[PDB]
């Protein structure tokens, strides 16, 4: 006799393999998949002809709402109804339904495209003992560089089209992690600062380069509220206005490389 | 530590499942050559005259020869196993029917293990058949013997390190090692395999479900038999200047068949060969060589795959002299 | 069928090959030219298995296999059911693999976003081109590359390991799967820290930046940080295949014996033997 | 390109955090110290460290079972040291040889083997009330603890619970580098080809899914880390364009997409996977099943071959075989 025989050539191991898959898929298309949906559902439609009721499956789909209870104060629940209000300057290349859009207007400005920021909360960021998070060395006074990196406080900024467009003037620090997160320059013959996350620099002794915008284009850069203060959303915005020059810079960059 | 290529492979299995020899092409090269040094028979005799039963007088084994015959088979004798030492290494050269020097003694049996490997094993050297020389090398100590404790170097030709020596214990766990093609499984597939016919090679079962019964507790044969016989299988796949796909389909180390080629059943049949050599022919000798032969233990040396093979999967890459020296086997 | 806030970030542009002709979607899929090259090599890939499976003994899928050809055909063209089909298909599944890597970057230049991710999607495609093309290649036959075959592509790995007699001896084999092991810890690790970060439990308040550093230092006295992390997992899960590429090219090309004799450059240094 | 996502091209330098717990603050042993090198890509400050009592009953316990193992690693190569250094690799405590059934082996057979493997089990509990504590103590959930809990279950399924379950102590892993990996082809070997454990095959996925999510999450957030998609919390409560474009990718990749959270529960999952799917491979072999290949043949899944070279009878099963 054997040990784990039940029968028919039912054995114990043939019955844990079935039970094995069932529970993957349980996990993966009863939880993981409707954890994936706690953001942008449902999904929406242009035009939708008339829907007296969500489909079913738009409630089928989707997980229970949660709440996080925040540290410094509110709550947030997810999955929620966000629709992004917000007008688009963008046009339909195409009638057809997967049609690519196309920005009527100046993307960088309008936001669209890689220009797009999120519709963040307008507020600032803090660390755990409720402080402004992203501040200019200016505020965080207690702060430093490290004794070996470049100072830039002073170096030119040089654009895309090799023309400077400022002049550093400080650098904004993650007080929460120590790590800094944007330059700040002021912009030249114009009367104004902008800030460049450090992702879109090029760090050199002698200068800082910056690829996604041509110097005029730093004129637009979005401006703060504050200004010593950024809040989330203006983070977004900030971010996104380099990240549209990467495909919006000029003519050619939208077009095919090869 | 590296081996240019290219690399010589050959197919041993279905294609697509990765079987087959693996070869550097210098150590085949350096292997044909230490080899090749075979002497070649020497010419043949006119067989004229009595079998030397009746002419001479103290022949045991090969008493049916005519002189001119049997005095080819002592001259042959010499060249493969004492060469440089010359007749006087076995005989009184004063009275050649002495059997005083233990050589000679040996080398009686010796004649008779040779006929028997060649009459009795033919499962395993079939018609390629076996000499003094393919364990002997031209030495009388043949270079490439075991005792009951590994020792190191191999080849004995070559001079121990202090730590090789097998009276430096913390040279144990190396001696072991270099036993089995480098592992560190600590166990000696010698002894417990191949001096005596006690163990079983084989430890996969044969059914899918354990068997109730032979399954829980003392019942069980312990896991360490499992390292034992993988480490026995490094050790013929060195001693054979091989790997295990030569004899073995992988998928199932267990099966045979399909699963196994013609080189492991020729394996399984050298196995018994090898436990019968040892069990019958050359442990006993321990009674008549001096003690300076035997081992820590009072044991003879012994043989295994690599006395004959020497790191090549037909010993003397197949090299054979059976039809130019009869009296060595088969017999009828 | 977009996601609430997808709209805004469906413009044209960002293609390496094609401009406006294959710009847009299907559904949720991007197309791109590599869409379209991506979905031809799948489907002819895919029929040439179904026609060389349906010549040969079996459907059950577990036991199906499309095998190169004998060793004996070199780096030439075998007959069709003898690894021809084999040969074809692997052909398929570069120009798939590769199609789906280019695709991925022109998703990325759409979206502003750097091209990390088609990267790192390199090295997989690398370490199928070891497996399948640069090792045969040196060893001198196609016939030494791996069949198609959900099971029995493990019976190749198992032959390919025990032709060395002990596959965990070999160094690249080493570091391979310790990179394996430490990637499959520290996303675990990651995973947890960031759930246990943003769900406390009770009701309890998600908490911070400061928090997650603050655990590590305290188990372990050291935090890599929050933009590190994601590096190091780039890093460690990368080099499961870039240190085994050695290993896998070493065996048979560069070493011939066994994997633990290998070790002899250790262990036989004369100073200690 | 992105720089920062290679190093960080400036440090900065700033006043030292401390998160307070709800209790062990004064554990909390040792100066932080920068250093430069590190700090270009990862964190620069090293320590301070948290003592506490789970953490030093852990090195007492895990120092002991070293001191087994390495005393026993000695004798092996009998207390020479330059041979010990040699030979390290090669050298290991190990199980009993004998069969002694669910007996306590003598020490010079399994004995100190035993010894060791309990104060390791002892080291890896208080390791684990370390690692769920903490969290307790900074007011985290105990994802991290949950996700250890089932790498020791493992390492109590290789070590304890399968010996135990079929009735042998020689069947545990042996302590050593060469030692612990010559098991794994014992174990395969007198179980009928770990291939064939659906289990291993389980595991393996898991393993390597690990290595495709890590390096495509990896990638990801270092794609939008101009975005700030490190941040990933923030992102968590208030959804940012990094983890939009993140999502967007995807979805317009394969088809369909996570959240910046669910992604981490999607990691989490696969790497716990890899240790349940383990476990339960170990803990039916040998108790229910004895050759893996042959329980996959019995229920028609083992591909098979035509033969090469000439199928070959078993010898041993000829007409008058010797044994
Ligand atoms: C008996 C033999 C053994 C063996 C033999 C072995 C060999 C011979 C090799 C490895 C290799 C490797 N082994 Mg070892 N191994 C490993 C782990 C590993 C891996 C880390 C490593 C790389 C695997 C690989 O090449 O994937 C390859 C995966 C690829 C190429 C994936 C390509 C994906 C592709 C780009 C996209 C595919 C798309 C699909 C077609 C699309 C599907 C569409 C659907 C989903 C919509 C562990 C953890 C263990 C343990 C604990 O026992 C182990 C034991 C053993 N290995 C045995 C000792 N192993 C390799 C190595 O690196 O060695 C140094 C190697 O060559
Ligand atoms: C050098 C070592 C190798 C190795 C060793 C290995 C082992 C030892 C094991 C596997 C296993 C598996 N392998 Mg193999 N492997 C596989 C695919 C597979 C799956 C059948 C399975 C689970 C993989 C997994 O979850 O990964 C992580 C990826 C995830 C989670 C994403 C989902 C991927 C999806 C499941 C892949 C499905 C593939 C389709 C069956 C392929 C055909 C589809 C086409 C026709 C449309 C591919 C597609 C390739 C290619 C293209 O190179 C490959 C190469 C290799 N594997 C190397 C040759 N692999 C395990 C198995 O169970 O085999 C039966 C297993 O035990
Ligand atoms: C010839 C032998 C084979 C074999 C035999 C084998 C066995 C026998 C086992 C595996 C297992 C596994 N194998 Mg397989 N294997 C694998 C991959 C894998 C892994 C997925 C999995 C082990 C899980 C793990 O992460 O352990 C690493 C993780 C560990 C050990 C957890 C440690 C956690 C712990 C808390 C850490 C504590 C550390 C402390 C500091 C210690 C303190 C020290 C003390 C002294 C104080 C691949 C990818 C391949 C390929 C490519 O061929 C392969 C081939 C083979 N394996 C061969 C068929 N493999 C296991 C399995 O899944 O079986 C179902 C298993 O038991
Ligand atoms: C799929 C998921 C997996 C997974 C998961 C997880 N893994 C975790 C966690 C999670 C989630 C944790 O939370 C926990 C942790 O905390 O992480 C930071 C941990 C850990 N995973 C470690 C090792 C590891 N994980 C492996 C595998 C997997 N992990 C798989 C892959 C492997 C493999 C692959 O072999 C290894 C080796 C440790 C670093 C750590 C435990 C430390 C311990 O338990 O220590 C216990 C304590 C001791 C042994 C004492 C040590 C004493 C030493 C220093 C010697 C001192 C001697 C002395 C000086 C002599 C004095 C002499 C005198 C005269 C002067
Ligand atoms: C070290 C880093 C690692 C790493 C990394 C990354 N991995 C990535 C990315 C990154 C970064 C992505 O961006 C990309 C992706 O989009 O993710 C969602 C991807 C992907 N990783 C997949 C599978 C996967 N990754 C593996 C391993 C690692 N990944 C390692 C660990 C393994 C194994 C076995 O370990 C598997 C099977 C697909 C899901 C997906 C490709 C889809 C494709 O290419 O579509 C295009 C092609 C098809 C849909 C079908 C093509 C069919 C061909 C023509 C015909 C079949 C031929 C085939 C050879 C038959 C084999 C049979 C088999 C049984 C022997
Ligand atoms: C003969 C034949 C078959 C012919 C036809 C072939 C065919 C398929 C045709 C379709 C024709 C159509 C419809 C269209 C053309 C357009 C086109 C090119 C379509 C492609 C169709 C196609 C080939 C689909 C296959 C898709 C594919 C490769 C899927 C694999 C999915 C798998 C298994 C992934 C493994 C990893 C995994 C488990 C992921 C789950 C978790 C996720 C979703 C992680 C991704 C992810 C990560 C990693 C983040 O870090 C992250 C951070 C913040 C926010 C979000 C995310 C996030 O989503
Ligand atoms: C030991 C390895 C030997 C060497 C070298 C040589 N001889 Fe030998 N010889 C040996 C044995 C065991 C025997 C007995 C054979 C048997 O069948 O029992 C012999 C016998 C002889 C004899 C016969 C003597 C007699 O009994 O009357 C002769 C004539 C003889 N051997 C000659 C001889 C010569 C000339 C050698 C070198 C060329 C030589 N032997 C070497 C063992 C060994
Ligand atoms: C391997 C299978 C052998 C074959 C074939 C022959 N011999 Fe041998 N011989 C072998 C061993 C393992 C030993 C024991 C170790 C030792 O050297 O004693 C021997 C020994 C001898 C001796 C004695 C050597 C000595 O101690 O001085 C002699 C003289 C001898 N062998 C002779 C001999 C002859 C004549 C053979 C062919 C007929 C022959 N041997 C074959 C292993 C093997
Ligand atoms: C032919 C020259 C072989 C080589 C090379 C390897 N193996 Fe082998 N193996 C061979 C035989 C003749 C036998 C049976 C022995 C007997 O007395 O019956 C075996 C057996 C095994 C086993 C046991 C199978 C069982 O039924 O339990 C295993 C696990 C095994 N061999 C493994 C193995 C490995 C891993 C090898 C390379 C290191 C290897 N073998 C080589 C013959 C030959
Ligand atoms: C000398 C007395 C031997 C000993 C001891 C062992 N083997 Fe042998 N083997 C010997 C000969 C003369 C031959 C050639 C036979 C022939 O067919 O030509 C062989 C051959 C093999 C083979 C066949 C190789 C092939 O066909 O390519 C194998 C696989 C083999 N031998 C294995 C083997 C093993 C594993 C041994 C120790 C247990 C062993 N042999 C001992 C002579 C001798
Ligand atoms: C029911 C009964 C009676 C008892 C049951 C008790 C029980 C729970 C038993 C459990 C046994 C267990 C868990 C066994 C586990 C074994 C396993 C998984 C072992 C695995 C691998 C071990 C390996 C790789 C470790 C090797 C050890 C070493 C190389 C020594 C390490 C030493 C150091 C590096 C020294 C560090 C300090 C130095 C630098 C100064
Ligand atoms: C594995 C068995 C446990 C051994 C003892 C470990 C010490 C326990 C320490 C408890 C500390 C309690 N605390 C502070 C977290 O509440
Ligand atoms: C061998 C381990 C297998 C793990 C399972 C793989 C999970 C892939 C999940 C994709 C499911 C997608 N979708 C949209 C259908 O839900
Ligand atoms: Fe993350």
């Amino acid at each position: 006799m054997y040990h784990g025989a039940l029968a028919q050539h039912l054995d114990i191991a043939q019955l844990v393999w079935y039970a094995q898959w069932l529970v993957i898929w349980t996990v993966v298309l009863l939880y993981l998949r409707r954890e994936d949906r706690r953001e942008g559902y449902p999904l929406v439609e242009p035009l939708g002809l008339v829907k007296l009721a969500p489909e079913d499956g738009q409630v089928y789909e989707l997980p229970y709402p949660k709440t996080f209870v925040l540290p410094h104060g509110g709550t947030v629940t997810v999955p929620r109804r966000r629709p992004e209000t917000r007008e688009l300057k963008l046009a339909q290349t195409d009638g057809f339904e997967g049609a690519p859009l196309q920005p009527t207007g100046n993307p960088l400005v309008d936001a669209v495209g890689p220009a797009s920021y999120a519709e963040r909360a307008e507020v600032v960021d803090a660390t755990v003992d409720g402080k402004a998070k992203i501040v200019p060395l200016r505020v965080a006074t207690d702060f430093s560089i490290a004794e070996g990196d470049v100072d830039p406080r002073g170096l030119p900024v040089v654009a895309a089209d090799g023309v400077e467009a400022g002049t550093v003037t400080d650098l904004w620090v993650d007080r929460s992690e120590h790590y800094f997160r944007y330059l700040e320059l002021s912009v030249a013959g114009s009367a104004r600062t902008a800030l460049i996350p450090l992702g879109f620099c090029d760090v050199k002794k002698d200068k800082i380069v910056v690829t996604s915008i041509l110097s005029e284009q730093f004129a637009n850069v979005p401006r703060l509220q504050s200004r010593d203060q950024i809040t989330l959303r203006e983070e977004d915005k900030v971010s996104a206005y380099y990240a549209g020059g990467l495909l919006y810079a000029t003519p050619e960059r939208a077009e095919s490389l090869l | 530590c590296f081996e240019p290529p290219p690399a010589t492979t050959t197919q041993t299995g279905f294609r697509g499942l990765s079987m087959g020899e693996v070869l550097h092409p210098a150590t085949v090269k350096a292997k044909k050559e230490r080899d090749a040094q075979y002497p070649p028979a020497l010419a043949a005799v006119k067989a004229e005259g009595p079998p030397v039963s009746q002419v001479y007088k103290n022949v045991k084994v090969l008493g049916n020869l005519t002189e001119a015959e049997f005095l080819r088979t002592m001259t042959a004798i010499t060249e493969w196993v004492s060469p440089q030492e010359g007749c006087t290494y076995c005989h009184d050269e004063n009275n050649l029917a002495s059997e005083a020097k233990y050589p000679y003694v040996v080398a009686r049996r010796m004649l008779e293990m040779t006929r028997a490997i060649n009459t009795n094993w033919t499962q395993h050297v079939a018609q390629t058949g076996v000499t003094c020389y393919t364990c002997h090398r031209g030495t009388p100590l043949p270079p490439y013997v075991r005792y009951l404790e590994p020792t190191l170097p191999l080849n004995n030709r070559e001079t121990p390190t202090h730590v090789e020596r097998v009276e430096t214990r913390s040279g144990y766990v190396v001696r072991l090692a270099k036993y089995t093609a480098y592992s560190a499984l600590n166990y000696d597939p010698f002894t417990m395999f191949l001096a005596n016919d006690k163990r079983q090679v084989r430890v996969v079962p044969q059914t899918a479900l354990p068997l109730v019964g032979v399954s829980r507790g003392k019942e069980r044969r312990p896991l360490s038999d499992a390292y034992a016989t993988f480490a026995l299988m490094m050790s013929i796949s060195d001693s054979l200047g091989t790997n295990c796909t030569f004899c073995h389909n992988a998928q199932t180390f267990e099966s045979w068949g399909k699963k196994s080629t013609p080189q492991r059943a020729i394996a399984w049949w050298g196995i018994r060969m090898v436990r019968d050599l040892n069990m019958n022919y050359l442990a006993p000798l321990n009674a008549s060589l001096p003690a300076s032969r035997l081992g820590r233990q009072g044991e003879a040396p012994q043989a295994d795959c690599r006395t004959c093979h020497q790191g090549v999967t037909k010993p003397l890459f197949g090299a054979s002299r059976l039809k130019d020296y009869p009296e060595l086997g088969p017999i009828k | 069928a977009l996601l609430s806030f997808e709209r805004k970030y469906r413009v044209r542009g960002g293609t390496l090959i094609g401009g406006d002709l294959f710009d847009f979607w299907v559904g949720p899929y991007f197309v791109g030219f590599f869409g379209v090259s991506a979905i031809f090599f799948i489907f002819l890939g895919v029929s040439l298995i179904g026609y060389a499976a349906s010549q040969g003994p079996t459907w059950d899928p577990f036991a199906i296999s499309i095998n190169p050809p004998d060793l004996k055909y070199g780096l030439g063209a075998a007959p069709l059911l003898e690894g021809g089909f084999w040969q074809a298909i692997t052909v398929c599944a570069l120009g798939a693999f590769i199609s789906w890597m280019l695709r991925e970057v022109e998703i990325s230049r759409k979206l502003g976003i750097g091209w990390h991710v088609p990267l790192a999607f390199c090295v997989p495609i690398f370490m199928f081109c070891v497996l399948q093309v640069f090792r045969p290649l040196l060893l001198g036959s196609w016939g030494h590359a791996f069949p198609y075959g959900i099971l029995s592509h493990l019976d190749w790995v198992n032959n390919f390991g025990y032709q060395y007699l002990n596959w965990f001896y070999n160094p690249g084999h080493m570091s391979s799967v310790s990179f394996l092991f430490v990637n499959a810890m520290a996303l675990g690790l990651h995973g947890g820290l960031i759930l246990s970060v943003a769900n406390p439990g009770d009701g309890d308040k998600v908490k911070t930046a400061e928090h997650e550093n603050q655990y590590f230092r305290d188990v372990v006295g050291y935090s890599i940080g929050a933009l590190s992390i994601h590096r190091l997992g780039l890093f460690l899960a990368s080099n499961i295949f870039l240190t085994g590429a050695f290993g896998t090219i070493a065996s048979g090309p560069f070493w011939t014996r066994g994997w633990p004799e290998w070790w002899g450059w250790w262990l036989d240094i004369p100073f200690w033997s | 390109a992105d720089y920062q996502t290679i190093y960080t091209q400036i440090q900065a330098r700033g006043p030292h955090i401390t998160v307070s717990g709800e209790w062990g603050d004064n554990d909390r042993v040792g100066k932080p110290f920068y250093s430069y090198w590190l700090g270009k890509i990862g964190d620069a400050q090293i320590g301070p460290i948290y003592l506490g009592a789970s953490g030093i009953a852990a090195f007492a316990f895990g120092s002991t079972a070293i001191l087994i193992i390495l005393f026993n690693m000695a004798a092996e190569v009998h207390f020479d040291p330059l041979q010990f250094f040699r030979q390290f690799f090669w050298l290991g405590l190990y199980p009993p040889k004998a069969q002694y059934g669910m007996g306590i082996p003598p020490l010079h057979d399994g004995g100190w083997w035993l010894m060791a493997g309990l104060f390791m089990t002892l080291s890896l509990g208080s390791w684990w009330i370390r690692v769920y504590s903490r969290a307790r103590a900074l007011g985290l959930g105990t994802h991290i603890a949950w996700n250890f809990a089932a790498a020791i279950f493992f390492v109590l399924c290789i070590g304890c619970i399968h010996p135990t379950l079929v009735g042998s102590w020689s069947e545990g892993v042996p302590f050593g580098i060469w030692p612990h990996i010559d098991w794994l082809t014992a174990f395969s070997i007198r179980y009928g080809n770990f291939y064939y454990c659906p289990w291993h095959g389980f595991s393996i996925g898991f393993a390597y899914g690990c290595g495709l999510l890590f390096a495509a999450h990896g990638a990801t957030i270092l794609a939008v880390a101009r975005f700030g998609g490190d941040r990933e919390i923030e992102q968590i409560t208030d959804r940012g364009t990094a983890v939009e474009r993140a999502a967007l990718f995807w979805r317009w990749t394969i088809g369909f997409n996570a959240t910046i959270e669910s992604v981490h529960r999607w990691g989490w999952f696969f790497s716990l996977m890899v240790m349940v799917s383990a476990s339960v491979g170990i803990l039916l072999t040998g108790t229910f099943v004895d050759n893996w290949y042959l329980w996959c043949v019995k229920h028609g899944a083992a591909p098979d071959y035509p033969a090469y070279l000439p199928a070959t009878p078993d010898p041993a099963s000829l007409p008058g075989a010797p044994k």
